[PDB]
């Protein structure tokens, strides 16, 4: 009984030691990451609702207007309305 | 003797109860050593990526930057298209249905015999006839 | 509206197209403000029912 | 002798249950998966750092993850412009939509 229990405890210790070595660095850097990532994601979410470089810069200026106009024109249920089209057509055929 | 036998029955019952609780633990000996190695790699990567992100977040967030503008405009414009088409279809369908039903109520056809009538009139006539037949049978 | 030609040297000017798109969207914005102030909702559940 | 054997077995099983969350392959496997998903996500974010920066601040050298959106934008814009009048009429019909729904119901 004593030999059998000792063999099992040794195996458990080996396994815990291998895990501690790799988990310790990740837990220490967690809080700064979570906070930086959340602030980043919230900032990104607020934006959704000649020389070739020079060209892409001019294009960006106009696409920015486009993005602003689309955010203004689009109703809150626009996506739901867009899904109703097939259902409307089915009703007509049944009648 | 009587005490030993009672001790066996108690321990046997305790073992049976614990084996049932540990059903998920009893499956296939996959090489525990392999899973740990894999976990080690994933954690190590995760740690490296978190650091890399924090570094970029502090320096740049806190290749042309044009990719996200294209995606947004594309998806928003597409949704706008589909929405307007749906509104138009609803109006058309509603009007078509009103016409089909109106035509059915007003259309005159030779249904039975020599007389032309609407479907509603002929149906009423037929109903009256069987009401009359039933009344003549209850007075019997 | 300082807009270049839609087609320059026989090729499509993407910037002009986007500019036209912006004007089109303004028109659409104006019309939606007049006729769809509250945003029209097609009750999908009603239609399915 | 029989009691002693079963007692040992019980003791062993109890030890295994108490340490399963950190030791058993099943539970360790689940933790691996969750970690791999996040890694992949972060890799993507790092790959699109420039575009994301430009958005926050607001051949053609565009990041490969966005080639599709860029290529398809032209046709989409053309189509919208061409159907502009139809979209305007449609928008004008929006106040009639409740009447249309009532007549149909009748």
């Amino acid at each position: 009984r004593d030999l059998t229990l000792l063999q099992r405890e040794e195996r458990l210790r080996d396994l815990i030691e291998k895990q501690d070595e790799v988990l310790t660095p990740v837990v220490t850097s967690k809080d700064p990451f979570k906070d930086n990532y959340t602030t980043f994601a919230t900032a990104l979410d607020s934006t959704r609702h000649g020389n070739r470089h020079r060209y892409l810069e001019e294009l960006q200026k106009h696409l920015a207007i486009t993005k602003s106009l689309l955010e203004e024109i689009m109703p809150s249920h626009a996506s739901e309305n867009a899904e109703s089209f097939d259902t409307i057509k089915d009703l007509e055929n049944i009648v | 003797m009587s005490n030993s036998v009672e001790a066996l029955l108690e321990i046997s019952s305790s073992l049976k109860a614990l084996k049932e609780e540990c059903v998920d633990l009893c499956s296939s000996v996959t090489d525990g050593d392999k899973v740990i190695q894999s976990l080690r790699l994933a954690l190590t990567d995760f740690h490296q990526l978190t650091i890399a992100f924090n570094q970029i977040y502090a320096n740049e967030f806190q290749m042309s930057p044009m990719g996200p503008f294209f995606q947004f405009v594309h998806q928003s414009l597409s949704t706008c298209f589909k929405e307007l088409e749906s509104i138009a279809q609803f109006t058309e369908t509603s009007e078509n249905i009103v016409d089909v039903v109106r035509e059915r109520h007003q259309s005159k056809e030779k249904w039975a015999g020599s007389t032309i009538s609407t479907l509603c009139e002929k149906m009423k006539e037929l109903r009256q006839s069987y009401e009359a037949f039933q009344q003549s049978s209850l007075q019997d | 509206l300082q807009m270049d030609n839609v087609y320059e040297a026989g090729k499509v000017n993407l910037i002009t197209v986007v500019q036209l798109l912006n004007e089109a969207l303004k028109l659409v914005s104006g019309e939606r403000s007049l006729y769809d102030c509250k945003g029209v909702r097609l009750d999908l559940q009603y239609l399915h029912g | 002798a029989e009691i002693n054997q079963k007692s040992l077995e019980l003791e062993l099983l109890r030890l295994e249950k108490e340490t399963a969350d950190i030791t058993h392959p099943l539970y360790l496997g689940q933790k691996h998966q969750a970690l791999q998903a996040m890694n992949s996500h972060l890799e993507a974010v790092l790959r699109e750092k420039r575009s994301l920066r430009q958005r926050l601040a607001q051949n053609l050298p565009i990041e490969a993850s966005y080639h599709r959106f860029t290529a398809e934008l032209l046709p989409l814009a053309v189509n919208f412009i061409e159907k502009l009048e139809i979209y305007i009429k449609t928008i004008q019909t929006i106040p009639k939509i409740p009447d249309c729904a009532s007549n149909m119901d009748n």
